[PDB]
């Protein structure tokens, strides 16, 4: 079909958190029914970030998924088009990312057009003070509503304590043709980040993520 | 109520339902409803290229300068996907030409970007500001170049050149 067993990615993101402007661009590769995906990404403008990288990594597309052929998988099904997705991370301190993402495909590449606001983050709280290690393991409750699927995780953003700082992800995924539409289901996620330099100007991200039913 | 039409109207115009859109609107819908990422049905259809749909908008009340919660106006959505006509009937309807988004860029940086010559020169002639800076120092002129639009480029230089010669 559309989307190979391997597909690469080409994406680009501009941002603004805490009035810091950026320009971030990726390249990189998955395999979308493995559902395993990684992407390589350079700060083009407004480096060096003065705030948490772990912010930006979960925006950096579902069609990284495995899907079990019993759920419907509305990712996958939304291609050639693609799919649009919008976000928004609620932080345990009241910092708030709002994020959207275009994905459309060019031969055997995905493409992602990305915009991501963060605002209202305390200035010596852990993610302008660059003091998290990564997120946990989460689990993603997929449900329809209005025609749309939506997303929410409860997500843990650890910290260089140990610790760690509750988030709120919601997503609304909008295929832009209709697909059959799935039922209740789940989406386990491990993202990581494999390199970085000092400065985090160059980063690689890594996400595996997989669908499972309800029951199990 | 406005509001709950105006919910309506967000998805008919998302989806391009020009019938849907002028019976919503008919019936009271909220022209100006938002959705959480402050996207109004304006927006939208300017996206999306639905001309017919931004001309109504504009008629009944739509706010052509609205900006979404990136800084992102109606007019640097058509500039941003080369909808020339939508360009043009937003300008004339009072779009701020030089409308800056959370990095900076105007509709101008856009359209020298995205490589929409003739959206290029719509803009200078209604008044772009040519030597428009983003956040990062970058102009238009500099997009232009970086993605080998060098057509445009060369409209952009000669545009700055002759900028130079007023009062």
């Amino acid at each position: 079909g559309v989307i190979k067993p391997d597909m690469k990615i080409k994406l680009k993101m501009e941002g603004n958190v805490n009035g810091h402007a950026f320009v971030i661009e990726g390249e990189g590769e998955g395999k979308p029914y493995d559902g395993t995906n990684t992407i390589n990404l350079e700060v083009k403008e407004g480096a060096p970030l003065p705030f948490s990288y772990d912010i930006l990594t979960t925006a950096f597309n579902r069609a990284f998924t495995k899907y079990p052929d019993d759920i419907p998988n509305y990712f996958k099904q939304s291609f050639p088009e693609g799919y649009s997705w919008e976000r928004t991370m609620t932080f345990e301190d009241k910092g708030i990312v709002k994020v959207k993402s275009d994905i459309s495909m060019e031969e055997d590449s995905f493409i992602y057009e990305i915009h991501l606001k963060g605002e209202n983050f305390p200035p010596n709280g852990p993610v302008m003070q660059k003091k998290t290690t990564g997120w946990d393991a989460s689990t993603e409750r997929m449900y329809v509503r209005d025609g749309v699927l939506k997303g929410d995780v409860k997500h843990k953003l650890l910290l260089e304590g140990g610790g760690h700082h509750r988030v709120d992800f919601k997503t609304i995924y909008r295929a832009k043709k209709a697909v059959k539409l799935p039922d209740y289901h789940f989406v386990d996620h491990r993202i990581e980040i494999l390199n970085h330099d000092k400065d985090y100007n160059k980063v690689t991200v890594y996400e595996s993520a997989v669908a499972r039913n309800s029951t199990d | 109520h406005g509001s709950d039409l105006g919910k309506k109207l967000l998805e008919a115009a998302r989806a391009g339902q020009d019938d849907e859109v002028r019976i919503l609107m008919a019936n009271g819908a909220d022209v100006n409803a938002t959705d959480w990422v402050g996207m109004t049905p304006l927006h939208l259809a300017a996206w999306k290229g639905h001309l017919e749909i931004v001309e109504v908008l504009l008629k009944t009340g739509a706010d052509v300068n609205a900006h979404d919660v990136f800084g992102t106006t109606p007019l640097h959505l058509a500039a941003h996907r080369g909808h020339l006509e939508i360009v043009e009937v937003l300008l004339k309807a009072g779009a701020d030409v030089n409308a800056q988004d959370m990095v900076g860029k105007t509709p101008l940086h856009l359209a020298a970007y995205y490589g929409h010559l003739e959206i290029v020169e719509v803009l200078l002639k209604h008044g772009a500001d040519v030597n428009a800076q983003d956040k990062f120092g970058k102009t238009p002129f500099d997009l232009a170049i970086d993605n080998g639009n060098e057509d445009i480029a060369e409209v952009l230089q000669k545009a700055a050149k002759l900028n130079d010669y007023k009062d």
